[PDB]
RNA sequence: GUUGACCUCGGAUCAGGUAGGAGGACCCGCUGAACUUAAGCAUAUCAAUAAGCGGAGGAAAAGAAACCAACAGGGAUUGCCCUAGUAACGGCGAGUGAAGCGGCAACAGCUCAAAUUUGAAAGCUGGCUUCGGCCCGCGUUGUAAUUUGGAGAGGAUGCUUUGGGCGAGGCUCCUUCUGAGUUCCCUGGAACGGGACGCCACAGAGGGUGAGAGCCCCGUAUAGUUGGAAGCCAAGCCUGUGUAAAGCUCCUUCGACGAGUCGAGUAGUUUGGGAAUGCUGCUCAAAAUGGGAGGUAAAUUUCUUCUAAAGCUAAAUACCGGCCAGAGACCGAUAGCGCACAAGUAGAGUGAUCGAAAGAUGAAAAGCACUUUGAAAAGAGGGUUAAAUAGCACGUGAAAUUGUUGAAAGGGAAGCGCUUGUGACCAGACUUGCGCCCGGCGGAUCAUCCGGUGUUCUCACCGGUGCACUCCGCCGGGCUCAGGCCA
RNA sequence: CCGGGACCGAGGACCGCGCUCUGCAAGGAUGCUGGCGUAAUGGUCACCAGCGACCCGUCUUGAAACACGGACCAAGGAGUCAAGGUUUUGCGCGAGUGUUUGGGUGUAAAACCCGCACGCGUAAUGAAAGUGAACGUAGGUGAGAGCUUCGGCGCAUCAUCGA
RNA sequence: AGACUAAUCGAACCAUCUAGUAGCUGGUUACCGCCGAAGUUUCCCUCAGGAUAGCAGUGUCGACCUUCAGUUUUAUGAGGU
RNA sequence: GCGUGAGCCCGGGUCGAACGGCCUCUAGUGCAGAUCUUGGUGGUAGUAGCAAAUACUUCAAUGAGAACUUGAAGGACCGAAGUGGGGAAAGGUUCCAUGUGAACAGCGGUUGGACAUGGGUUAGUCGAUCCUAAGCCAUAGGGAAGUUCCGUUUCAAAGGGGC
RNA sequence: AAACUUUCAACAACGGAUCUCUUGGUUCUGGCAUCGAUGAAGAACGCAGCGAAAUGCGAUAAGUAAUGUGAAUUGCAGAAAAUCAUCGAAUCUUUGAACGCACAUUGCGCCCGCCGGUAUUCCGGCGGGCAUGCCUGUUCGAGCGUCAU
C-alpha cells in the first residue's frame, strides 16, 4: 500500500531525551505512544523502498529472435537424445518425429477422452502420460496458499491443423493430466522448451506436419536461420584424411612422463 | 553534480510525477473489450457495413503531399455530381462534410467516381417489404456476397504514385535549357527579387514625371 | 478444469464459503449417498440427509454401525445416529458428530416434499443419460 | 364621479412544485502556499501543486471552426503513439516546454436571434369534462409553423417521397437436472497413505470429509433440457393515402446573420508564446465585403482562411471512491491495511485529534467421574485421548534468565591461541578377500557340430547334440598374494 | 677417504641420461622382524601446566584508552525501483532495424500473426538564406598480421602528404 | 517580567505539506581468491565540500613490434649551491 | 563425517504434515553494533525503602488464619475558621441488604468506596421551567469568489381589540 | 572439606522465537451507475425466555408480510421448521440538511378536528398540521404609476 507506515503523526522528540532521534507516535494512554513510527527498522513502519506497480514487470523481445527459439525448440524436439535428457518416456515411441494419422484425430475421433487415452497408448506415449500422472506432488512452498498447490512433469504435447483435424481433439485430450494441445500454426515457445530445456516430446498430426512448411514460409520478415558451421560430426572432421593429412606429427602424448 | 563525460541530463522529475504515472496492465483487457463492442455493434448493423464511405483526400503539408489517405466525408458537390441527394447520403452509409471544397477536378473526379462505385454497388432494402419502391432493390439482387468493412473494400488504393516505371529511349525528355540546378536558382533568385525590380520599374517608369 | 468466469477456483472464497455457508445450503452441502438398493430403485446417487433417516456408518472408527438419524446439527456439520454414542467423565451418554458424506443412506424417510426431490433427480439423470446417448 | 381596466409592488399554514445535506477516487471552476532546487538568495523552481471554497455525473468536461494551414490543401470534440525534450521560455542559471501535420481508437449531427400567419395565436399552463369539447389564465413588449449561411426566401419545372398493426424466428431473463469405487490387503485413532484390481473424463478447477480423494459430498465440463415471465431484435406479412407535407433540377432577383461585444491602451496574473499566449480589473470604444486570425512592434498594398460576442449533443478518455466478480512468481500474525479477533474498538486528551495489544487444545470436549489430604487454591491416585510434558497459563516450544541433580576449577577477574598430560566419552579400521593344488557333494553346460533369430556381417543368443582326463557352484585341508595400529 | 646423528620417502608399468655393465646407490623406499588387533593409535570435551594473549565497532596522523555506542537475548533492520544517458558483455537481423499505439486471433492479461505510419541509422555544414561530399584500380609515403607464383599483395590500426 | 495564553511561550496546541533539506554525526548484514591506494596539481563565497589531473581495478586489443630501463660507461652541454 | 571457510551431511532425543537435491528464473535474500525498533529477561536485590498528621491496651466472639473485623472496658485526639452536621461544581451507583475464592486495599485482612447477587431516589408549595443582565444567534438589508461577515431595529407595507 | 562463584551436561522453569497453517490484507483486471424534504449519511436510546459486546432490528423492535426451499434451531429451555435464501408489501422510537419557536430544558407555543370534565374561551386524552428561499397559478389588496367614463 502506498499509505502502509505513514498513517500517523509521528514527530521526532530530538536528542536531550537519552533515546534514539527516531519519529516516535505522540500521546499517551496506549502502548502505541512513544514508539518509533516511521523508519524501515520500525514495528509497523514502511518498508525501505516499497514496491511499485510501475515495475518492469514485462520483457519485449524481437520477433525474429522469437522465432528462432522456436525453431531451435522444434529442431532440438526430433532429437531422441534431448527427450530422454528432457525427461521424457520414449522407450517404446516408434519413430522421434512421431506423426499419427490425421484420420484418427479429426472430426470426433478423439472427441472423448477414452478415445484420446486409448490412441496415445496405442501410439506409445503411454508411457509419458503414466509417468505424468504418477509425478503428482505437493508444493513445497507458499504457493498452496496462493493457488499453485500442485506441481507434475509435461506430457505429450499433440500438434494438429485446426483447418484439417477440427478442434474436437482439444475437448478430448483436455482433462489427461500433462498432456496439452497446441495448433500447428501458434506454436508456443514455453511450451517447446519447458522451464528453458529443450527437448519436447511432440505428437504430430499428418496435417500439421504438411501445414508445418507452409506456416513457416507464411512468416513475413523471418527466414529460417543459417548456422555458422556446416558439419556438427567434430570427430568426421577432425579425423577427415583432409585435416590428418597435413598435421605434424605429434608432440607428445596424452600423459607426459616427469623427466626429473 | 557532473563527474565524468556525461550527457547532460535533462530528466523532468523534480516535479512530483509519481503522483501521475499512467500504467497499463489494462491493454488486453482493453483490447477484448474492444473486440465485443466492434461484434456487438456490427451485429446491431446486421447487413449493413460497420463503417461509413470516406473520400480520398490529400495530407495538406509539403511534407505528405505525395501521399493520400481517407477523408472526413464527401462534399456537396460530389455527392450532386454523383446524384446521391444531400439528405439521402448520411442515411445509406456516405460520410458528408459540408467544410470541405473541391479545389481541383481531379479530387472532384477521384471522389465522384467512387462514390457512383459505392451506388453501383449498394442494395437498398425497401422501408417495408410488402410495397417496395423504385429506388429500392427488388427483391432479386437482394442475395450477394456483401462486405462489412468499407475501409478495406473502399481503401486507399494506391497512396502514393509509382516510384519506378519505363519508358523507351528516344522517348526521354529533353532536360530545361541551363540545367536544373541552374532553373532552381534563377526561380529563387526571382522569387527573391519580385518586390525590389518592381518598386525600380515603377520609379523609372515614373522619373520622367 | 474451470472456464466459466463466474466460477472461481480461490482457495480463501472456497473455505469462506463453506465455512459461512447459510442453513439452507448447508442442507445441500451436508447431502449423503444412497444404498446400492435404494440407488437402483430410485435412479438416484445422493440426497440430502434427512432426521429420520436410516443410515449406515461406512468411515471412520464407527464402520458397520446403523441407526436412524435422531438430529442433523448444521451448525456443526455433523449428525446424530441412534446408539453411536460416547459417555462422558461422569458416565453421561452423549451423540458423536458423524459427518453425512461418511455414511449411506439404507433406509429413507418419504413424504411428498422427499419425493417431488427424488423424481426431479430421477427425471433429470433420465433425460442427461439419453441427451449424452443421442 | 365611483367603480372598472393595466402597470408595478405586496399578503396568504392559498393549489401544485422545487433547493439545501451526504459523497467528492475520477470531473468543472475559484482561491492558493511554503518546505525544496538553484550547492547562498530575491526572479525563477517546487507549482498554475498541497491546504481552503463552490458545483455535477456515470462518466464529467469538450465539441460541430470567427480552426489548422500556406499544401496537389486538410476539415466538430476526445484519447493513445509520434511530433519532441523539439520551436520557444529561463539571474538564457537552475530549470521549464507546447502545437500543426502523420498513424490509430471512436465517429454525429444539429437549433435558436435576426422575416408579417396577418385570409384569421394557427401556440402553451391549470380546472372541468365523456372524449365532443368547455372555462380561466399565459401570450401580440410575440406563443406555434418556416429559416440557421452547409444556406435559404421567392419563382418555374417534371419526377419522386410519407401513416398505422401484427409478426414467425432468434437473442435475453427466472427456474428443474447432470460421470465414475467408497472393492480386497497392510499401517493408522481415523486412509484421503502404500499395494492389487476397476471405472468416468467436453468433468484430473476448487473445497469439505478424522492424513495427499477425478469416482464419499458440494461443486467442476458441455450444450442441452423441465416449467414460466414476458424484456429486446427481427425475415415477412396485413392495411390507410396525398387536401397536406417532403426531396431533387434550373433561375433574374433578394439574401435579415448575436455590442460596453470585438478591438485598442494600461495594470495584475498566467503561458513555451518571445514590443505582451489566455484570463480579469479600469479607460476608450467599432464596422459593414465588414470582422477575426495568419506566432516581431508600425504605415501602406495584396492574398489566404474562417464567420465571434446565443444553445444542445453517443462513443472512443479518467477513476477500484461506491456495489459486485475474477485473479497474482505479493505478505504470512513485529509481516500484510492502524484493524485476520466485540478495531477506528479498549484507552489518552478540554478539544481538534491520537490510537494499540490481541490468531492455532483436540478428529471429536471425549474439557478429567470417583477416592484421598487440604480452610481453600490445589496436590496425590484414578479417568479421557493416538497423545495430557495436547488440561481453556492449552500445536511446536529457541535464546536471554532461573531451580535441582552430577562433574570440575578458584591466593586481587574471566574468557582465548600453540603444545602436551590426566579423566570422561567416542568415530573409524579389523574380525577377510583373492588366486593355485588335493578330496567330498550337487547340477547340467564345457568344447564341437546342426537349425532358427539378432547384430557392430562377424560377433552372439535361443533350441537340438554333448553326457564326464569337461564346466559351474558349495563345503573340508594345504599353499600363495594383499590387507589394520604402533614400532 | 672413513665414521656418528637428525628430519624427510613426493611419484607409481617401460621409456631417459648414465655407470664400477649377467647387474647398479643411474629420471623420488624398499627388504627383514616384533608386539597389539583394541579405545592400543586417533578424535571430542573438562581441567591443570609452559609460553603467548588489552574491548569490540567507529572517527582518526595516532585507540586498550581517562574518546563515543554497547546490561543481556529473540525477531525486524539500511545502495531499491522507474525514466533517461553512457561504456563494456551475450544475442538477432543488418543498410537497414524495431510485431505488441493499433488490428487479427486465441485453449483468453499468455502464445501466435499483420501492416500504414513513425523513431533511430543511411550526410554534413552554417546564425541563416542556403549549399551539399571520387583526378587516381577511392590517392601517395613508412610500418604492418596473414597469404604469396617468393617477384610482392598487403587487413585492422598508427604516423604523414594530398584530394 | 518577554510575563501569561490548560505542567507547552522571544510566537500555544492539533493535523497536513512532509519520508521537508543537511557539504554534518551515527549505522550499513556470508566466505574465500587475486590486484591494490590517497591525503598531492589546477579551478571553485573553495578552507569539515566538490570538479580536474595523478595514484587503483577491471575488460580488452595490437606483430608483445625486438623493443623498453628511477642503472652504469663513453662523448658532449647547462648551473652559481 | 566432509569443506581453508561461509556452510553441508549423518547419529540420538523431541515432535507432528509437509519438504528437499539438480539447471535455469526471481527478490522485501545473509546483522553485534545505528543513545537502532518491538517484545522478553538479568545483576543491582530480598537491596533503597514502606519514619508528617501525639496511641494504643485488656477480655470475649468470629474465623484455617486477627495489631489494623466486631462487642464491652480503658486510654487518647479532632476541640465548633472541627477529623462535626449539610450543600454548589465534579463524579455516577461509590448508597442499602446479603455473600465472598482469586485480583486490588505498596503489611495482613474474617474487613472494604473491592468482587458477586438483589434492592433503593415518590413534590401544585424545594429547584429547573417564567424574567431579564453582561452577552450570543436570527430577521430586513448590506458586504464577501465562497465557507460566511456585519447587522439586532437598523433606508422593512413587520401588529392587536371589540361587535 | 562444605558454602559461594564460574564452566559443562540432564531434567524442570521463564518466555514466546522457529516450523507449519490462514473465513485477513495488498495489488491488478472485468462488469455496473443506484443517496437525500416520499427525510439521506451520521448520532442517541431501546428491542431476545435466559445478552454485556459485535451483528440484526425499531414499541409490528434479535423482527412482520410475501415468494422459494423443504425439517430444523441448538449453550440450556421450549415448540410445532429455519439466527434459511429471496425480497416487489409494511413497520420504522429521539434525532440529524432537520422544518412551530427552542434545546446545556425530554422546555414553551399556536391552528384544525374528535372524546370527556357544566365549556368557542379553562383543563385532560387522541389525531392531523404550523421552517426558509424561489417558480407557476389562485385570491385578497396598495400606490394621483397611470387609462376611459
Ligand atoms: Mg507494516
Ligand atoms: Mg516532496
Ligand atoms: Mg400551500
Ligand atoms: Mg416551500
Ligand atoms: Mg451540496
Ligand atoms: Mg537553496
Ligand atoms: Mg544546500
Ligand atoms: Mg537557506
Ligand atoms: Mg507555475
Ligand atoms: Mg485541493
Ligand atoms: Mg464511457
Ligand atoms: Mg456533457
Ligand atoms: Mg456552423
Ligand atoms: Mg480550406
Ligand atoms: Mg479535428
Ligand atoms: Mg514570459
Ligand atoms: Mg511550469
Ligand atoms: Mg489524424
Ligand atoms: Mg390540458
Ligand atoms: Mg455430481
Ligand atoms: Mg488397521
Ligand atoms: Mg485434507
Ligand atoms: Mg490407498
Ligand atoms: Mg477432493
Ligand atoms: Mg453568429
Ligand atoms: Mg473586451
Ligand atoms: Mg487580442
Ligand atoms: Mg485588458
Ligand atoms: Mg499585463
Ligand atoms: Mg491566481
Ligand atoms: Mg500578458
Ligand atoms: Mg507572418
Ligand atoms: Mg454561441
Ligand atoms: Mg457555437
Ligand atoms: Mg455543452
Ligand atoms: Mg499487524
Ligand atoms: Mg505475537
Ligand atoms: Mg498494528
Ligand atoms: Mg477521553
Ligand atoms: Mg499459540
Ligand atoms: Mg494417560
Ligand atoms: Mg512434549
Ligand atoms: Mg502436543
Ligand atoms: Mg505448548
Ligand atoms: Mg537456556
Ligand atoms: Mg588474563
Ligand atoms: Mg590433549
Ligand atoms: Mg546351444
Ligand atoms: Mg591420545
Ligand atoms: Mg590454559
Ligand atoms: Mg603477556
Ligand atoms: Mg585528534
Ligand atoms: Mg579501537
Ligand atoms: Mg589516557
Ligand atoms: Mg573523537
Ligand atoms: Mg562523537
Ligand atoms: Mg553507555
Ligand atoms: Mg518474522
Ligand atoms: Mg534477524
Ligand atoms: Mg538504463
Ligand atoms: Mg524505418
Ligand atoms: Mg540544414
Ligand atoms: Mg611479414
Ligand atoms: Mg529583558
Ligand atoms: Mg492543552
Ligand atoms: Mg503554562
Ligand atoms: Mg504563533
Ligand atoms: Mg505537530
Ligand atoms: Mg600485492
Ligand atoms: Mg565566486
Ligand atoms: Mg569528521
Ligand atoms: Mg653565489
Ligand atoms: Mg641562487
Ligand atoms: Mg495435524
Ligand atoms: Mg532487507
Ligand atoms: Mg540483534
Ligand atoms: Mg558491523
Ligand atoms: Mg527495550
Ligand atoms: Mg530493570
Ligand atoms: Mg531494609
Ligand atoms: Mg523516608
Ligand atoms: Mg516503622
Ligand atoms: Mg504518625
Ligand atoms: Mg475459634
Ligand atoms: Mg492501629
Ligand atoms: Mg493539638
Ligand atoms: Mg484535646
Ligand atoms: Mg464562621
Ligand atoms: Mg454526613
Ligand atoms: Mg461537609
Ligand atoms: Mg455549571
Ligand atoms: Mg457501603
Ligand atoms: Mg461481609
Ligand atoms: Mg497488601
Ligand atoms: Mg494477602
Ligand atoms: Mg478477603
Ligand atoms: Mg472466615
Ligand atoms: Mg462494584
Ligand atoms: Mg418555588
Ligand atoms: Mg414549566
Ligand atoms: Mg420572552
Ligand atoms: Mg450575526
Ligand atoms: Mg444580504
Ligand atoms: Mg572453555
Ligand atoms: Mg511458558
Ligand atoms: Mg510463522
Ligand atoms: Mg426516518
Ligand atoms: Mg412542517
Ligand atoms: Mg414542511
Ligand atoms: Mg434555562
Ligand atoms: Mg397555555
Ligand atoms: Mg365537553
Ligand atoms: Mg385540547
Ligand atoms: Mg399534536
Ligand atoms: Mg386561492
Ligand atoms: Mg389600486
Amino acid at each position: 500500500s502506498e499509505k502502509a507506515g505513514h498513517q500517523t503523526s509521528a514527530e521526532s522528540w530530538g536528542t536531550g531525551r537519552a533515546v534514539a532521534r527516531i519519529p516516535r507516535v505522540s500521546g499517551g494512554g496506549t502502548h502505541r505512544a512513544g514508539q518509533g513510527a516511521f523508519g524501515n527498522m520500525c514495528r509497523s513502519g514502511r518498508m525501505f523502498a516499497p514496491t511499485k506497480i510501475w515495475r518492469k514487470w514485462h520483457v519485449k523481445i524481437n520477433q525474429g529472435q522469437k522465432r528462432f527459439a522456436t525453431a531451435s525448440a522444434l529442431a532440438a524436439s526430433a532429437v531422441a537424445p534431448l527427450l530422454m535428457a528432457r525427461g521424457h518416456q520414449v522407450s517404446t515411441v516408434p519413430e522421434v518425429p512421431l506423426v499419427v494419422d490425421s484420420a484418427a484425430v479429426a472430426g470426433d475421433a478423439v472427441a472423448k477422452t477414452a478415445a484420446a487415452y486409448k490412441l496415445l497408448k496405442a501410439i506409445g506415449a503411454g508411457p509419458d502420460v503414466e509417468k505424468v500422472k504418477k509425478s503428482k506432488k505437493l508444493r513445497a512452498g507458499k504457493g498452496k496458499m496462493r493457488g499453485r498447490r500442485h506441481r507434475q512433469r509435461r506430457g505429450p504435447l499433440i500438434v494438429y491443423s485446426p483447418e484439417h483435424d477440427g478442434k474436437e481433439l482439444v475437448k478430448g485430450f483436455r482433462n489427461i493430466p500433462g498432456v496439452e494441445t497446441c495448433p500447428v500454426d501458434a506454436l508456443n515457445l514455453l511450451q517447446l522448451a519447458p522451464g528453458g530445456h529443450l527437448g519436447r516430446f511432440i505428437v504430430w498430426t499428418s496435417a500439421a506436419i504438411k501445414q508445418l512448411d507452409a506456416v513457416y514460409e507464411s512468416k513475413k520478415g523471418f527466414f529460417l536461420p543459417a548456422n555458422i558451421v556446416s558439419q556438427a560430426d567434430l570427430s568426421r572432421l577432425i579425423n577427415s584424411t583432409e585435416i590428418q593429412s597435413v598435421l605434424r606429427a605429434p608432440k607428445g602424448e596424452a600423459r607426459t612422463k616427469r623427466a626429473c | 553534480a557532473i563527474k565524468h563525460n556525461q550527457q547532460i541530463p535533462n530528466n523532468h522529475f523534480r516535479k512530483h510525477w509519481q503522483r501521475r504515472v499512467r500504467c497499463h496492465f489494462d491493454q488486453p483487457g482493453k483490447k477484448v473489450t474492444r473486440r465485443l463492442a466492434r461484434r456487438a455493434k456490427a451485429a446491431a448493423l446486421a447487413p449493413r457495413p460497420v463503417d461509413k464511405l470516406r473520400p480520398i483526400v490529400r495530407c495538406p503539408t509539403v511534407k505528405y503531399n505525395r501521399r493520400t489517405r481517407l477523408g472526413r466525408g464527401f462534399t456537396l458537390e460530389e455527392l450532386k455530381a454523383a446524384g446521391i441527394p444531400r439528405l439521402l447520403a448520411p442515411t445509406i452509409g456516405i460520410a458528408v462534410d459540408h467544410r470541405r471544397k473541391n479545389l481541383s477536378e481531379e479530387s472532384l473526379a477521384a471522389n465522384v467516381q467512387r462514390l457512383k462505385d459505392y451506388k453501383a454497388r449498394l442494395i437498398l432494402f425497401p422501408r417495408k417489404s410488402n410495397k417496395p419502391k423504385k429506388a429500392d432493390t427488388p427483391k432479386d439482387q437482394q442475395t450477394a456476397e456483401t462486405t462489412t468493412s468499407l475501409r478495406t473494400s473502399f481503401g486507399v488504393e494506391q497512396p502514393l504514385a509509382p516510384g519506378f516505371t519505363e519508358i523507351s529511349k528516344s522517348e526521354i525528355p529533353a532536360g530545361i535549357e541551363g540545367g536544373a540546378y541552374r532553373a532552381l536558382r534563377k526561380a529563387r533568385s526571382d522569387a527573391r527579387l519580385v518586390g525590389v525590380r518592381e518598386k525600380r520599374a515603377k520609379e523609372k517608369a515614373e522619373a520622367e514625371a | 478444469m474451470k472456464v466459466r468466469p463466474t466460477v472461481s477456483s480461490s482457495r480463501r472464497k472456497a473455505r469462506k464459503a463453506h465455512f459461512s455457508a447459510p442453513s439452507s445450503v448447508r442442507r445441500v452441502i451436508m447431502s449423503a449417498p444412497l444404498s446400492k438398493e435404494l440407488r437402483e430403485k430410485y435412479n438416484v446417487r445422493s440426497i440430502p440427509i434427512r432426521k429420520g433417516d436410516e443410515v449406515q456408518i461406512v468411515r471412520g472408527a464407527h464402520k458397520d454401525k446403523e441407526g436412524k438419524v435422531t438430529s442433523v446439527y448444521r451448525l456443526k456439520y455433523v449428525i446424530h445416529v441412534e446408539r453411536v454414542t460416547r459417555e462422558k467423565a461422569t458416565g453421561q451418554t452423549v451423540p458423536i458428530g458423524i459427518h453425512p458424506s461418511n455414511v449411506v443412506i439404507t433406509k429413507l424417510h418419504l413424504d411428498k416434499d422427499r419425493e417431488n426431490i427424488l423424481a426431479r433427480i430421477k427425471a433429470g439423470r433420465e433425460q442427461v443419460a439419453k441427451a449424452k446417448g443421442k
